[PDB]
């Protein structure tokens, strides 16, 4: 919802959440 | 918008792991006496 995507997934995929 | 700073409080929930793995995990299993489990039935005495 906010850090949480822009927290563990920008060190490997850019992408949000739900497309992990 | 708390969303964050409970998310981010989380921070330290894993970071538990880090500090106790440090460098040499402070601690190089020092043992001193794991090995020989047997502490001897406590009939210990020298002459």
């Amino acid at each position: 919802k906010v850090g949480f995507f822009k927290r563990n997934r920008p060190p490997l995929e850019e992408d949000d959440e739900e497309g992990e | 918008k708390l969303l964050i700073t409970i998310h981010d409080r989380k921070e330290f929930a894993k970071f538990e792991e880090e500090r106790a793995r440090a460098k040499w995990d402070t601690a190089n299993n020092p043992l001193y006496k794991e090995a020989t489990s047997t502490f001897t039935n406590i009939t210990y005495r020298g002459t």
